[PDB]
C-alpha cells in the first residue's frame, strides 16, 4: 500500500517464517506441512481442497496425509513445497506475490538444480517482480550486525559451520554435522528411560523435547560437573508430566548436549561441534582467519543450551593459536536470527542493486542464480 | 578501436572500475585494459595461476592480481556451463574492498572489479555476459 514492501520468507525444515521486510518478528510462524486427505478403500467423496497446509492441515492431521516438503534445510518436493509458498501468501500474510519482491532464504551447500527450480517458480508461478536467494547463515550474521565471521547454525536436523568474508559465503570451507535437535532428543529419552521414566511414544517422545529445551544446560567441565553431580543436589531437577509424577533428572541435565562437544556419546564417529568450527576456520584463507575466531556467531534452536558459549569460548581456544581472540558470539535472539537478518537485508535500497528482476528471468531463465546471487 | 572497445563497454556503467581482456593460451598477455589501475599489471605467473592445475592452494594463501591479493570466494573458472571465478580484495585496516570476478573464454580471461558497494552478483552476470560474446566468436 504505502509503499513497496519487500517480503522476507525464511524456509525452515520445520517452520516457515513469513514476513515484511522491516519487521521485529517474523509476522506468521507456521509448520510446513502438506496434508494430502485420504481415507482409503476409495469411498463416496472427500471434497474440498485437494491439499490443506500450515496451521489448518495441522489439526486435520486425521483425515489428512501429512507431508514434511524440506529435509535438512533442503527441498524434497517442490509439488507441495509450492503449496506452502502458495499458502504463505494467499493464505498468511494473505498478498498476491504479484506486487512483493521477495528474499528467499535457503540452505548452505544447496544443490544447483535446487535454486534454479526454487527460481523458476518463483518467477513463472507466482510472478514475484525480483527475488534473491540467501544463504540462512550469512542473514544471521547480519542479524547481529556483522559481515565479516563464522556463523554455527544448529537447528533440528543438522549443523553448519559457515566462514562468511564481508557478506560472502565461502563454500570450499563450509562444514555439515549430523548432529542436531533430534540427536538430542533421542540421546536424552534413552538417557531418562534409564530409570525406567519411558516416555518413548504415546505422544511422549515431545515431553523428553520440552525438558531439553527447559532443564538442559551445558557443562563447562564434564567430568567435573559429573564428580560434582555425584556429590549431589543443586543440580538435580524436577519435572512434571501432563497427568501424573514430577520427575527427576540430575546427570540427565548436562549430559544429552555434551554429545554436541562428544559424538561418541552417539555411538557416532564425528568431530564435535566444537573442532567442527574449527576445522572450516582452518580451510579458509590465512589473512581472514584471525577475523574467523573472534566472530563465532551462533544461531539455531539446538545452540539455546545455556553455558554452550563458554564451553565453546574454551574448547576453540586449546585447538588453535594463541595468536588470536577466540570471542564466541552468541545474541539472545538467535532462534529468530535468520528472518531478522534477511527483514534488515531486505530493508535496504540496496537489495534493489542486487537483485533478480522479471526482466533477467525472461532473458536468462533459472541459470541467473548462479549468477547473482553469489 | 580494438579490444579497447570491449572495455570502454565494460566501464560505461558507472559501477566498474577496471577491466581487461588476458589471454592465457600459453603465452600471457594484458590485450586490452583500463590503464592506470591494477589489471594491467597481471604477470604471466598470475594469469598462470587462476588457469591453474590445482583449484585448491589459493583457498588458503590466497592470489595477487597485479599485486593486489585476493580472496577467492566461489571458483568455477574450470567448470564448463559456469567459467567464472569469484574474488574480494583484501583491505586493510577500513580500507574498502571489492569484488573481482574472472571468466575464461576459449582465448581469453575476462577480468571485472566493481566500485564501491557493488554486489558480486551484479559484477558476475556482467563479466559474464561479456564472456558469452567473445565466447561465440571463437575467443
Ligand atoms: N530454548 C531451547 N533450548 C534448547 N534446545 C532448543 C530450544 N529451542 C529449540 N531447541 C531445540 O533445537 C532445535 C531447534 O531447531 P529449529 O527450531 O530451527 O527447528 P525446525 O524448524 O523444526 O527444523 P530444521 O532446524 O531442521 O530447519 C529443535 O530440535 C528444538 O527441540
Ligand atoms: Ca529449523
Amino acid at each position: 500500500d504505502d509503499d513497496i514492501a519487500a517480503l522476507v520468507v525464511d524456509n525452515g525444515s520445520g517452520m516457515c517464517k513469513a514476513g515484511f521486510a522491516g519487521d521485529d518478528a517474523p509476522r506468521a510462524v507456521f509448520p510446513s506441512i502438506v496434508g494430502r486427505p485420504r481415507h482409503q478403500g476409495v469411498m463416496v467423496g472427500m471434497g474440498q481442497k485437494d491439499s490443506y497446509v500450515g496451521d489448518e492441515a495441522q489439526s486435520k492431521r486425521g483425515i489428512l496425509t501429512l507431508k514434511y516438503p524440506i529435509e535438512h534445510g533442503i527441498v524434497t518436493n517442490w509439488d507441495d513445497m509450492e503449496k506452502i509458498w502458495h499458502h504463505t501468501f494467499y493464505n498468511e500474510l494473505r498478498v498476491a506475490p504479484e506486487e512483493h519482491p521477495v528474499l528467499l532464504t535457503e540452505a548452505p551447500l544447496n544443490p544447483k538444480a535446487n535454486r534454479e527450480k526454487m527460481t523458476q517458480i518463483m518467477f513463472e508461478t507466482f510472478n514475484t517482480p525480483a527475488m534473491y536467494v540467501a544463504i540462512q547463515a550469512v542473514l544471521s550474521l547480519y542479524a547481529s550486525g556483522r559481515t565479516t565471521g563464522i556463523v554455527m547454525d544448529s537447528g533440528d536436523g543438522v549443523t553448519h559451520t559457515v566462514p562468511i568474508y564481508e557478506g560472502y559465503a565461502l563454500p570450499h570451507a563450509i562444514l555439515r554435522l549430523d548432529l542436531a535437535g533430534r540427536d538430542l532428543t533421542d540421546y536424552l529419552m534413552k538417557i531418562l528411560t534409564e530409570r525406567g521414566y519411558s516416555f518413548t511414544t504415546t505422544a511422549e517422545r515431545e515431553i523428553v523435547r520440552d525438558i531439553k529445551e527447559k532443564l538442559c544446560y551445558v557443562a563447562l567441565d564434564f567430568e567435573q560437573e559429573m564428580a560434582t553431580a555425584a556429590s549431589s543436589s543443586s543440580l538435580e531437577k524436577s519435572y512434571e508430566l501432563p497427568d501424573g509424577q514430577v520427575i527427576t533428572i540430575g546427570n540427565e541435565r548436562f549430559r544429552c548436549p555434551e554429545a554436541l562437544f562428544q559424538p561418541s556419546f552417539l555411538g557416532m564417529e564425528s568431530c564435535g561441534i566444537h573442532e567442527t568450527t574449527f576445522n572450516s576456520i582452518m580451510k579458509c584463507d590465512v589473512d581472514i582467519r584471525k577475523d574467523l575466531y573472534a566472530n563465532t556467531v551462533l544461531s539455531g534452536g539446538t545452540t539455546m543450551y545455556p553455558g554452550i558459549a563458554d564451553r565453546m569460548q574454551k574448547e576453540i581456544t586449546a585447538l588453535a593459536p594463541s595468536t588470536m581472540k577466540i570471542k564466541i558470539i552468541a545474541p539472545p535472539e538467535r532462534k529468530y536470527s535468520v528472518w531478522i537478518g534477511g527483514s534488515i537485508l531486505a530493508s535496504l535500497s540496496t537489495f534493489q542493486q542486487m537483485w533478480i528482476s522479471k526482466q533477467e528471468y525472461d532473458e536468462s531463465g533459472p541459470s541467473i542464480v548462479h549468477r547473482k546471487c553469489f | 578501436a580494438g579490444w579497447n572497445a570491449y572495455i570502454d563497454n565494460l566501464m560505461a556503467d558507472g559501477t566498474c572500475q577496471d577491466a581487461a581482456i588476458v589471454g592465457y593460451k600459453d603465452s600471457p598477455s594484458v590485450w586490452a585494459a583500463v590503464p592506470g589501475k591494477t589489471f594491467v599489471n597481471i604477470t604471466p605467473a598470475e594469469v598462470g595461476i587462476l588457469v591453474g592445475k590445482d583449484r585448491s592452494s589459493f583457498f588458503v594463501n590466497g592470489l595477487t592480481l597485479g599485486g593486489q591479493k585476493c580472496s577467492v570466494i566461489r571458483d568455477s573458472l574450470l567448470q564448463d556451463g559456469e567459467f567464472t571465478m569469484d574474488l574480494r580484495t583484501k583491505s586493510t585496516g577500513g580500507a574498502p574492498t571489492f569484488n573481482i570476478t574472472v571468466t575464461m573464454t576459449a582465448k581469453t580471461l575476462v577480468l571485472l572489479m566493481g566500485k564501491e558497494g557493488v554486489h558480486g552478483g551484479m559484477i558476475n552476470k556482467k563479466c559474464y555476459e561479456m564472456a558469452s560474446h567473445l565466447r561465440r566468436s571463437q575467443y
